[PDB]
RNA sequence: GAGCUAGCCCUGGCCAGGGUGAAGCUGGGGUGAGACCCAGUGGAGGCCCGAACCGGUGGGGGAUGCAAACCCCUCGGAUGA
RNA sequence: GAAUGCCGGCAUGAGUAACGAUAAAGAGGGUGAGAAUCCCUCUCGCCGUAAGCCCAAGGGUUCCUACGCAAUGGUCGUCAGCGUAGGGUUAGGCGGGACCUAAGGUGAAGCCGAAAGGCGUAGCCGAAGGGCAGCCGGUUAAUAUUCCGGCCCUUCCCGCAGGUGCGAUGGGGGGACGCUCUAGGCUAGGGGGACCGGAGCCAUGGACGAGCCCGGCCAGAAGCGCAGGGUGGGAGGUAGGCAAAUCCGCCUCCCAACAAGCUCUGCGUGGUGGGGAAGCCCGGGUGACAACCCCCCGAAGCCAGGGAGCCAAGAAAAGCCUCUAAGCACAACCUGCGGGAACCCGUACCGCAAACCGACACAGGUGGGCGGGUGCAAGAGCACUCAGGCGCGCGGGAGAACCCUCGCCAAGGAACUCUGCAAGUUGGCCCCGUAACUUCGGGAGAAGGGGUGCUCCCUGGGGUGAUGAGCCCCGGGGAGCCGCAGUGAACAGGCUCUGGCGACUGUUUACCAAAAACACAGCUCUCUGCGAACUCGUAAGAGGAGGUAUAGGGAGCGACGCUUGCCCGGUGCCGGAAGGUCAAGGGGAGGGGUGCAAGCCCCGAACCGAAGCCCCGGUGAACGGCGGCCGUAACUAUAACGGUCCUAAGGUAGCGAAAUUCCUUGUCGGGUAAGUUCCGACCUGCACGAAAAGCGUAACGACCGGAGCGCUGUCUCGGCGAGGGACCCGGUGAAAUUGAACUGGCCGUGAAGAUGCGGCCUACCCGUGGCAGGACGAAAAGACCCCGUGGAGCUUUACUGCAGCC
RNA sequence: CGAUGUCGGCUCGUCGCAUCCUGGGGCUGAAGAAGGUCCCAAGGGUUGGGCUGUUCGCCCAUUAAAGCGGCACGCGAGCUG
RNA sequence: UGGGAGAGGGUGGUGGAAUUCCCGGAGUAGCGGUGAAAUGCGCAGAUACCGGGAGGAACGCCGAUGGCGAAGGCAGCCACCUGGUCCACCCGUGACGCUGAGGCGCGAAAGCGUGGGGAGCAAACCGGAUUAGAUACCCGGGUAGUCCACGCCCUAAACG
RNA sequence: CCGAGGGUAGGGCCCGUGACUGGGGCGAAGUCGUAACAAGGUAGCUGUACCGGAAGGUGCGGCUGGAU
RNA sequence: GCGGGGUGGAGCAGCCUGGUAGCUCGUCGGGCUCAUAACCCGAAGGUCGUCGGUUCAAAUCCGGCCCCCGCAACCA
């Protein structure tokens, strides 16, 4: 439950910061970083690629297990639950009974000295990684991999779930966090729940500053700049688009979409995203 | 005020040394030229 | 050609002194338990005054200058984007 | 002979401006051919969080000594950062290398690219980060953690003794980390002493004093003492740390548990080695056998990898420790001890500056450390002072205008002016006291007011120490004295009422604009399912992101509050497996050429045939748009209401002569003696209006309006005074400009504004200080404007291409 | 157009007279006082404020009066901006 | 003390009917709607029918004139937690009571804030009709809202 | 010392008045519709919400003070 | 200056492309109603701003005058 300042300087007004309550240990395990090089939106040429990048916090970056078919059946206690600062969830610590320490997502719910296990023949208990293939249908999962063996790559953002409407073959239903509708392989691995620190999105940044630590610099519209800026440049005092809005590089921004017409995923998006 | 000229030997010899010239086609084709031309040096002195 | 300048990356450094007094914590009051109230403690903040430092608001001087942007008085920020 | 021609030389302005911070000078003695300028002394003034001192960068002999003075030095010059010559920089321990990684760079594997080349895991390179062993003094003209003296320490080689499963580029531990606040004990540094040492002093009225002046330390191995840091011990199991592992991780068990122990630092003491003032007498010597003690203040530095809180969650690698694998255990490693060995480069000097960056010995710029004392509440502020460094490399006079900086001004008090521009006022502290409004924090240092020195008396709490004296730190009460005046000097808010714009702290046109512009938290739309979209790249590859729809891109709007109406006909976008159009290709009705002929070859209808467009829907916080005429109420006026034309729909709420209102200083009200501005209203809004957002809004603002109080040289209206120039004399000595000049007024004339023509009037020759009307004065081949079938940036439903995408 | 700086203010004036005032006049529907109108006259004079960049104008309070024009809409190598 | 009846309340879970959409099938010239129509939808294949899936909301019969609660109000079913109440016995305390300005709490609907959710319904709004007009009643759509959580609002023909 | 009062600055309350603006009351025969009383021709009233020249309309829930 | 307009009483067609004036309302007479509105059945009213030309013929085509809206009026 996120938490208010007093307004004792105009920023404090609507400010609010995490709870942190669900943290457990408030230093990362040293077995477990490593440097994570910060790119200020460079890229390998030295461009600028992402505007307006950079001048953030130092951050070491937590490695996160997303396999956890590793180590099917070895079982593990939740050392603790700490924090991340790359990326919008908490991150939970496993002691494997193998004597093995790794970083999972934190999912909601999940307590400090439970224990948790992978595999085929998990319970389908808050914190098990099975194969989407195996878990009851209509039961909600996070950290989901895309195809088998290839990593977790859904529903990894801090509040998000993810909903097994129903299978297909070798393949089974999921409602994506974006309302999607998609097939993935049933041999996929998916963690039983939602992740946690949903009032993730109840921040309210409350000053310039907050956002520069976050490595996030000040974004100029294209209404202020000139034309050989953007396409929204010039015209004498304020002006309206005046012409399709769009982009700094032409393309328009008010609908036109942009996913690829052949791309092979096509096969396997049942219904597109919602809201 | 800054001028625009704040010497630094480390900087020098990176920027305009002899390895610097010899790395890439354009630079050796300048020592090229100032060898044709009989300049004393090919290089800005800097002292190391 | 980024030894000026602009942004970013790595790694270091610097910010006299004073002022205000957030959450919390303690004690008391309150109540079925609370909310909450008071005092103490606490020392938060793109908080306040003000040097260094960073600036450059107003005026004067300068104008073949001390200077191809300087000088004086005044003024802005000064734990932070 | 002219090209604002090119080169060179020499003029003109002119003995003119200036000679570079207004920190300041005077005399005496020396030296020398020559002295305001060099040396010495005495006096005076200036800096002192520097204008003193020590590093780093940059500079590269500028260092020291001798001898020189042509040039350099804004004057001089005997001097010098100048010329000549000689000398000067010494390290296992300081810095860097023979160590380690960071971004980045390079780059066997690999990938990509017409060539050149671009990438790229490892590895390598890469530092002001990690890691690593020297501290005090003396010494030279010039080097010193480098030479020397003292007392310490490191690594490598080898030997000896003891110990041990030894052994690594391989595993593990450690290294290893933020921000703010901060405990204890120290040390750096400082204040004082009626105590210790000291040459000497008694002045001019007094003092022979518990008087004055000056000093009262530094380094140090082991050990010891103090204060801290770090750290569990043992056993069993083990599938994890890409082989092994007794190490590490996990689990069970026992003991220990704020401890202690072991270990590592800081500080103190510590054998011992040094230092040692004023004053005097020539850098020295004496002082002196110097003394080297007590007390208080006390770090931001030390213990340190300390503690607490917070969110934005805070390098790596080696050294190091441990584990084992090959192997090897005649080895090897560990510990102690001894001897031997220990290379390369830097070291001078300036270093907030005359030696660096600025063409200059240039009022500018330049990172780190030290930066003493007294008082003012504190402090790196301010004033004055220590050590130390300086008086700024032209001077002497004079005492005009005028200019700059500064001081005071009778009466008035903003009447000045676009504007209180500027300059006043206010000004620190402590106490009393403080409004609308508000988002309850604020507004607030609101406003306004009292106090402030010195002397004596009584007294409360605190740190030290001991619980006491002493020192030190906070106070409280009483009685008095002096002046015009007690933050007596210096540094240090003027205030209030009321609009506009922007929420706010921030950002910006380096060098005419700091703002109402940009940013901003927040709001919405939209794209993106991850080999994401998007971006950069021919590509490979990268960013996005080692992220995953509570995420990432793009766009508008811009805290917050109350809100955001109608129009989808046109453009954009989204949806639409029908239809229509639709290229290459398919197909081949049927034509043509040629050949004796089989043949070879050419054209070619229907029909099948994508995207795009057409067409059918949707869509506004997508591009956008949101009417006209005529009539109507029992005074008049005006129209709730009605008629009709047109549109895709006809501007909702809210605001309105407005940063928008043309007519306009609209009209009415307020404020004023008077108000083209201001505020408050009205509404015929030329030409507001709802995310190019609409209406408000506390707080904030070097923004822009209006008004009042205070107080003023802004003003009536000017006067006087200060210093730096201007002026005179000695020294040095420019500049733009310049067809030549023997260069007057008027009324005419003239290419229409004449020193230069005509007529007339005036007028002896040449300077100096001043003023700026003319020389269509100087500067700049007009930026305005036009012209050129000149150029460049920007635009788009101009043209034609191209990337890109389909 | 190989540059003639442009409104207004300030400062400093100087000129014209088609005279605002003061002086001398005729005519008057001039009783007096005070006006009207015209002639002569350029010696001197011709205020301070509120508003606006303003010139101009309107207003306040006075005056003998609150004149009009020229001088590159006089005067930026005199200032202002 | 032993008993009982009850939609009293809160939490978690869950069942089937129906509506809407989507997918597949099969099938064709209309459907829908009204007073009568038109808008609307449908040869780009609607309506009607079968199978499948997704989601939300309200719970048919039981249901009654019933029951419960102080009121507002409470209705599928299951489990947990909790209030009230009636009856019996005639067991304990021994007037320990009634009321209640204040105070505090609850408080239908609508409405507000922050998230979610969205099937049906539907202020606003659009369209078709009617009408002199029709900013209505009727018809085709349709946004908030209705629904969940938390926090506000504190109203009523809150009535017997 | 106190002290009538005078003065300076800032508050609170009351009253009078004010361009304009808000609704209200009343006013023999104004304009527009027809909202309510009959089922008043859509039962009405209601709290709230939004909307419209106006009465009103509509949604959501409620009351019978509703009819047959 | 450039564009559009002027027609029964009100607001609009016809103009281009000559021969013809048409739509809604209103106005007049009749009907229904106790009466009015609405509703129903009939009717009248425009020499096309004005003048001048072209034509056989002008609302129409071309000039002039009149009025009435709209746009423009910029560079110093
Ligand atoms: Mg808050
Ligand atoms: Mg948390
Ligand atoms: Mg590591
Ligand atoms: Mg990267
Ligand atoms: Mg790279
Ligand atoms: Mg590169
Ligand atoms: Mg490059
Ligand atoms: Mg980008
Ligand atoms: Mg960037
Ligand atoms: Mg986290
Ligand atoms: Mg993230
Ligand atoms: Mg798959
Ligand atoms: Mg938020
Ligand atoms: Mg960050
Ligand atoms: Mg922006
Ligand atoms: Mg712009
Ligand atoms: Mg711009
Ligand atoms: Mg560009
Ligand atoms: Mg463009
Ligand atoms: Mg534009
Ligand atoms: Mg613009
Ligand atoms: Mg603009
Ligand atoms: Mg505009
Ligand atoms: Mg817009
Ligand atoms: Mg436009
Ligand atoms: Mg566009
Ligand atoms: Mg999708
Ligand atoms: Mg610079
Ligand atoms: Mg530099
Ligand atoms: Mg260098
Ligand atoms: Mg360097
Ligand atoms: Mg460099
Ligand atoms: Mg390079
Ligand atoms: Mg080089
Ligand atoms: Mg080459
Ligand atoms: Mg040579
Ligand atoms: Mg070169
Ligand atoms: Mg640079
Ligand atoms: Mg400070
Ligand atoms: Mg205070
Ligand atoms: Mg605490
Ligand atoms: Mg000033
Ligand atoms: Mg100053
Ligand atoms: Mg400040
Ligand atoms: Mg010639
Ligand atoms: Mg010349
Ligand atoms: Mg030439
Ligand atoms: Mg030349
Ligand atoms: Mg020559
Ligand atoms: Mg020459
Ligand atoms: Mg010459
Ligand atoms: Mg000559
Ligand atoms: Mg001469
Ligand atoms: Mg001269
Ligand atoms: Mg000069
Ligand atoms: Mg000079
Ligand atoms: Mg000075
Ligand atoms: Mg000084
Ligand atoms: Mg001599
Ligand atoms: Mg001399
Ligand atoms: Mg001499
Ligand atoms: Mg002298
Ligand atoms: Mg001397
Ligand atoms: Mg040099
Ligand atoms: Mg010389
Ligand atoms: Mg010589
Ligand atoms: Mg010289
Ligand atoms: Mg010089
Ligand atoms: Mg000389
Ligand atoms: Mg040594
Ligand atoms: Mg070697
Ligand atoms: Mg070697
Ligand atoms: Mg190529
Ligand atoms: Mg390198
Ligand atoms: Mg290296
Ligand atoms: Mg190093
Ligand atoms: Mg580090
Ligand atoms: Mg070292
Ligand atoms: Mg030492
Ligand atoms: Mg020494
Ligand atoms: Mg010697
Ligand atoms: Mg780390
Ligand atoms: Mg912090
Ligand atoms: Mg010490
Ligand atoms: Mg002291
Ligand atoms: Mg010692
Ligand atoms: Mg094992
Ligand atoms: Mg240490
Ligand atoms: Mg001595
Ligand atoms: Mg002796
Ligand atoms: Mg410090
Ligand atoms: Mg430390
Ligand atoms: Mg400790
Ligand atoms: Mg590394
Ligand atoms: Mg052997
Ligand atoms: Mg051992
Ligand atoms: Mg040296
Ligand atoms: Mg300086
Ligand atoms: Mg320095
Ligand atoms: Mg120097
Ligand atoms: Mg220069
Ligand atoms: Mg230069
Ligand atoms: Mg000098
Ligand atoms: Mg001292
Ligand atoms: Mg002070
Ligand atoms: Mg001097
Ligand atoms: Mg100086
Ligand atoms: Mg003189
Ligand atoms: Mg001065
Ligand atoms: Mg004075
Ligand atoms: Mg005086
Ligand atoms: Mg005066
Ligand atoms: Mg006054
Ligand atoms: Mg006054
Ligand atoms: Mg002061
Ligand atoms: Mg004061
Ligand atoms: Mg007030
Ligand atoms: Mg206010
Ligand atoms: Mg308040
Ligand atoms: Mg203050
Ligand atoms: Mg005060
Ligand atoms: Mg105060
Ligand atoms: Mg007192
Ligand atoms: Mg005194
Ligand atoms: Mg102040
Ligand atoms: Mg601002
Ligand atoms: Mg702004
Ligand atoms: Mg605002
Ligand atoms: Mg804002
Ligand atoms: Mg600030
Ligand atoms: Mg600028
Ligand atoms: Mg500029
Ligand atoms: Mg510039
Ligand atoms: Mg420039
Ligand atoms: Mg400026
Ligand atoms: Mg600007
Ligand atoms: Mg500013
Ligand atoms: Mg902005
Ligand atoms: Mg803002
Ligand atoms: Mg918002
Ligand atoms: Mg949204
Ligand atoms: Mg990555
Ligand atoms: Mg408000
Ligand atoms: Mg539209
Ligand atoms: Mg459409
Ligand atoms: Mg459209
Ligand atoms: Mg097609
Ligand atoms: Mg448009
Ligand atoms: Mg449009
Ligand atoms: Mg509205
Ligand atoms: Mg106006
Ligand atoms: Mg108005
Ligand atoms: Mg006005
Ligand atoms: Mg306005
Ligand atoms: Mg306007
Ligand atoms: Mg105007
Ligand atoms: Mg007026
Ligand atoms: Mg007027
Ligand atoms: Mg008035
Ligand atoms: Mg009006
Ligand atoms: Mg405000
Ligand atoms: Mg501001
Ligand atoms: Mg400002
Ligand atoms: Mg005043
Ligand atoms: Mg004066
Ligand atoms: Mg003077
Ligand atoms: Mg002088
Ligand atoms: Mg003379
Ligand atoms: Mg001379
Ligand atoms: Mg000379
Ligand atoms: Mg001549
Ligand atoms: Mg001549
Ligand atoms: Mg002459
Ligand atoms: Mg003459
Ligand atoms: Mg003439
Ligand atoms: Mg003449
Ligand atoms: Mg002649
Ligand atoms: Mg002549
Ligand atoms: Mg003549
Ligand atoms: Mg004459
Ligand atoms: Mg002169
Ligand atoms: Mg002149
Ligand atoms: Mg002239
Ligand atoms: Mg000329
Ligand atoms: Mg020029
Ligand atoms: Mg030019
Ligand atoms: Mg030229
Ligand atoms: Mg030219
Ligand atoms: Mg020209
Ligand atoms: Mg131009
Ligand atoms: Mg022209
Ligand atoms: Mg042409
Ligand atoms: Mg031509
Ligand atoms: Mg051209
Ligand atoms: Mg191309
Ligand atoms: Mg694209
Ligand atoms: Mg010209
Ligand atoms: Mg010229
Ligand atoms: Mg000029
Ligand atoms: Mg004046
Ligand atoms: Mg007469
Ligand atoms: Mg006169
Ligand atoms: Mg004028
Ligand atoms: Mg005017
Ligand atoms: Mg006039
Ligand atoms: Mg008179
Ligand atoms: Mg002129
Ligand atoms: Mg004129
Ligand atoms: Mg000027
Ligand atoms: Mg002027
Ligand atoms: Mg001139
Ligand atoms: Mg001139
Ligand atoms: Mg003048
Ligand atoms: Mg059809
Ligand atoms: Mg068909
Ligand atoms: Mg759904
Ligand atoms: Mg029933
Ligand atoms: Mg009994
Ligand atoms: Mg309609
Ligand atoms: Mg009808
Ligand atoms: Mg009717
Ligand atoms: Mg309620
Ligand atoms: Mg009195
Ligand atoms: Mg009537
Ligand atoms: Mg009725
Ligand atoms: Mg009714
Ligand atoms: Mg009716
Ligand atoms: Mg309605
Ligand atoms: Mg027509
Ligand atoms: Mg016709
Ligand atoms: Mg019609
Ligand atoms: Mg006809
Ligand atoms: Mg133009």
């Amino acid at each position: 439950a996120v938490k208010k300042f007093k307004p004792y300087t105009p920023s404090r007004r609507f400010m609010t910061v995490a709870d942190f309550s669900e943290i457990t240990k408030t230093e990362p395990e040293k077995s477990l970083v490593k440097p994570l090089k910060k790119t200020g939106g460079r890229n390998n040429q030295g461009r600028i690629t992402v505007r307006f990048r950079g001048g953030g916090h130092k951050r070491l970056y937590r490695i996160i297990d997303f396999k956890r078919w590793d180590k099917v059946g070895i079982p593990a206690k939740v050392a603790a639950i700490e924090y991340d600062p790359n990326r919008s969830a908490r991150i939970a610590l496993l002691h494997y009974v193998d004597g093995e320490k790794r970083y999972i997502i934190a999912p909601d719910g999940l307590q400090v000295g439970q224990q948790v296990v992978a595999g085929p023949d998990a319970p389908i208990q808050v914190g098990n990684a099975l194969p989407l293939r195996f878990i009851p249908v209509g039961t909600v999962v996070h950290a989901v991999e895309l195809e088998p063996k290839k990593g977790a790559k859904l529903a990894r953002a801090a509040g998000t779930s993810a909903q097994i409407q129903g299978r297909e073959g070798d393949y089974v239903i999921l409602r994506l966090p974006s309302g999607e509708l998609r097939k993935v392989h049933g041999e996929c691995y998916a963690t039983v729940g939602a992740v946690g620190n949903a009032d993730h999105k109840n921040i309210v940044l409350g000053k310039a500053g907050r956002s520069r630590w976050l490595g996030r610099r000040p974004h100029v519209r294209g209404a202020a700049m000139n034309p050989v800026d953007h396409p929204h440049g010039g015209g004498e005092g304020r002006a309206p688009r005046g012409r399709p809005p769009a982009s700094p590089w032409g393309w328009q921004t008010k609908g036109l979409k942009t996913r690829k017409r052949r791309k092979p995923s096509s096969r396997f998006i049942i219904a597109r995203r919602k809201k | 005020m800054k001028r625009t000229w704040q010497p630094n030997r480390r900087k020098r010899a990176k920027t305009h040394g002899f390895r610097a010239r010899m790395r890439t086609p354009g630079g050796r084709k300048v020592l090229k030229r100032r060898r044709q031309k009989g300049r004393w040096r090919l290089t800005p002195a800097v002292r190391k």
